[PDB]
């Protein structure tokens, strides 16, 4: 079980898409890259919008995330917006050293310069609770639902159940691999059917 | 011991390494699209010897009974 | 309109043409060891990305969940 | 000629992109997450794959990189 | 150096030993529905698909023609 | 649904290999190529063992069926002993044609001359009751216990679920091919579940 830090604009949409990944445990949504302590929504300093993704390393890749990180945005543009730019935090110079390769592959490969910058991984501050599964806690029909079924917010939005939820709510993940990661679950028979009765209403 | 020969295709051997890993299962995995010895070890096995049916546009790869049933 | 791909490996084969001849569902079969084009058309198919899982000696073909768990 | 299946959740759609452009190899990109016509085009095709390289008459399934090189 | 593993209720058995036999081929018979050695043999060696042509170190399966031409 | 007529020794193995095939509907054990009517067991006359198989043609060719004919035995010595003669008796001139050119085929492939005689079919006369599934019928638990269930001996025998029992009992089946013939018959569960304890005591 590894830790990976993105940033590539907006974390609603990286939230969305990478818990749709199989491999991908659990995903926080935050703050990282500015100098100031618990930064707010409408306070951020110069921190990015990021990403936090806990991912099964048996499953996928650091370097298979970095794929679908720069398959998610293009940035052959520089920006000062430092909300939304496109910044990777590395954990270990392991991952720098992946990073930095794949990113001269990239400018190889298409002939644009890539503006993502690789960075080391300060502090990464949690983000409002409104802003975590963002899609799914806004059906609150299926989201309250889930709750009583987790036992609380935070034991929702830290598993992996949600962010699979969250996706396929977003458009990003099959039905079937739904039905395949409830059933990786194991819920009791009676709320599975609940559950899937609710998200096959939509 | 056991071993998962993969693909760079993404839906379905992630299924089985997530399903394989979430239950504890240590396994090795041997992609046959990078890894030509593996590929070849695999056609050592009885694998072109699996059926595959076609029901008009979908494939049914082995004779799974209920799936060939529902359609 | 049903397709079977078939084999010169007489277990399997036979077992989906009797399932399905017996439910009187028509059938065309394609022997893809005595076809080319047949085995051309299947590998069109997404057949190579189907994932096997070897157990210390068995082979289970595609994600059989209950196969699996049984070993 | 060269048109390929990809989807925002798949690194071997990335992968095989970046080969594609690295080669300088001019192709049409089938986004199936994102267009929804695209994705029902490859569904009635048989496969379920992705990424999927349709080389004018040919289909290579997944980043096989020595099969796509032969082209 | 050739072994075939072979079944009575099996044609494609009984055509690839014509095969081999018409093309000259001195060869090891192991009928694996009377030898129980050689069905068990098989049995852990991952196959279960009947025929099978072990050519030294190489494993063909089934009746192909044209493969086991390339010996 | 297509007949074809063999003899290649003692009928009881025939029966029981021919009933294990998948493709194979029904089989007779008999006498058939003599100039006498209803022939007996200990009164052929010129008459040879023979075997009539029911195959539905969609699953196996008469061709395979040959293959597994020649499987079965080498009739490279010539004897005069009519019982037990091999002969492909035919039933127009599409398996004389077939069984001709794979006569020659085999002669030429062996180096061999084949002594198998391809003769058209005149009469086909049943054999004794008790010759027919012979392995079956002499494991009387079972046999007692399937005959109960497909209500008579005539309606037992005539089955494709009699043939793959009679061939499995001869150890010419795997067992999980005779459940999957079982589960073709779709037996009323219960019935299913102790023919599969009869069974399974062996």
């Amino acid at each position: 079980l590894s830790i990976a830090v993105f940033a590539l604009g907006c974390f609603w949409g990286p939230d969305a898409q990478f818990g749709s990944i199989k491999g991908v445990v659990s995903t926080r949504v935050g703050y990282a890259g500015g100098t100031t302590n618990n930064p707010s929504y409408y306070n951020l300093g110069d921190h990015s919008e990021s990403i936090e993704i806990q991912y099964d390393a048996n499953v996928i890749t650091y370097g298979e995330l970095l794929n679908i990180f720069w398959n998610l945005h293009n940035p052959v543009y520089e920006t000062t917006n430092r909300q939304y730019m496109s910044r990777i935090f590395y954990l270990d110079d392991g991952q720098k050293s992946e990073a930095l390769e794949m990113k001269r592959q990239i400018e190889a490969a298409n002939g644009e310069k890539i503006y993502t910058e690789i960075v080391p991984l300060e502090n990464f501050y949690l983000a409002e609770g409104y802003h975590q599964k963002y899609y799914l806690q806004n059906t609150t029909k299926l989201y309250q639902t889930l709750k009583a079924i987790y036992g609380g917010f935070g034991n929702l939005v830290r598993s992996t159940l949600a962010a699979r939820m969250n996706g396929y709510i977003a458009g990003n993940l099959s039905i079937a691999s739904l039905k395949e990661e409830m059933d990786l679950v194991e819920l009791p028979e009676d709320q599975y059917e609940k559950v899937l009765s609710i998200v096959e209403e939509i | 011991e056991v071993i998962v020969y993969t693909s760079n295709t993404c839906p379905h051997s992630f299924t089985v390494k997530e399903f394989l890993s979430e239950n504890n299962v240590e396994f090795t995995e041997k992609n046959i699209q990078t890894d030509a010895a593996a590929r070849k070890e695999l056609m050592k096995k009885g694998i072109m010897a699996v059926p595959v049916i076609q029901i008009d546009e979908e494939v049914v790869v082995g004779f799974d009974r209920d799936k060939i049933e529902e359609l």
